[PDB]
């Protein structure tokens, strides 16, 4: 299956594997990057409260503020996942 | 509190 | 020089205008996506308050949550602008 | 007011 790399994350470990786990679960169902995205994100908002946002994608870069302890960047195979809450 | 982070793909 | 495409805007005329300006401004400066990002965030930040977010890159999707009047998404030449603040 | 979006670039 595909392997997780996580490049840089505010998080606790727990919820970094389900980071992860909910990425597995939406690359198994979709294969368009904005319905994966918003798999994540709308898993994350029930899981860990709202707000979430994800972006998912082979080129991009970002630059975003976020809550504290609330922001992972990984890669699952060759797609890169950036999963943060706005601070 | 709030962070400024940034990310870039590899490719 | 660039041909600007807005794709998807929640945002007045005026505040699409000066994203478009300075996103041109950040492609001027620089190459890196992420830095482009951070340009067009930073500047955002000051003309019309914190807190936005910005992904500068030429393939990825996302799914997020803005406040109204506060999100565009836009091609300048072939790289692709998404600029929000969250909800 | 908060509004979902969702993008998906061309390539």
């Amino acid at each position: 299956d595909r392997k997780a790399v996580i490049k840089n994350a505010d998080m606790s470990e727990e919820m970094q594997q389900d980071a992860v786990d909910c990425a597995t679960q939406a690359l198994e169902k979709y294969n368009i990057e904005k319905d994966i995205a918003a798999y994540i994100k709308k898993e994350f908002d029930k899981k860990y409260n709202p707000t979430w946002h994800c972006i998912v994608g082979r080129n991009f870069g970002s630059y975003v503020t976020h809550e504290t302890r609330h922001f992972i960047y990984f890669y699952l195979g060759q797609v890169a996942i950036l999963l943060f809450k706005s601070g | 509190k709030a962070i400024d982070a940034a990310t870039q793909t590899e490719e």
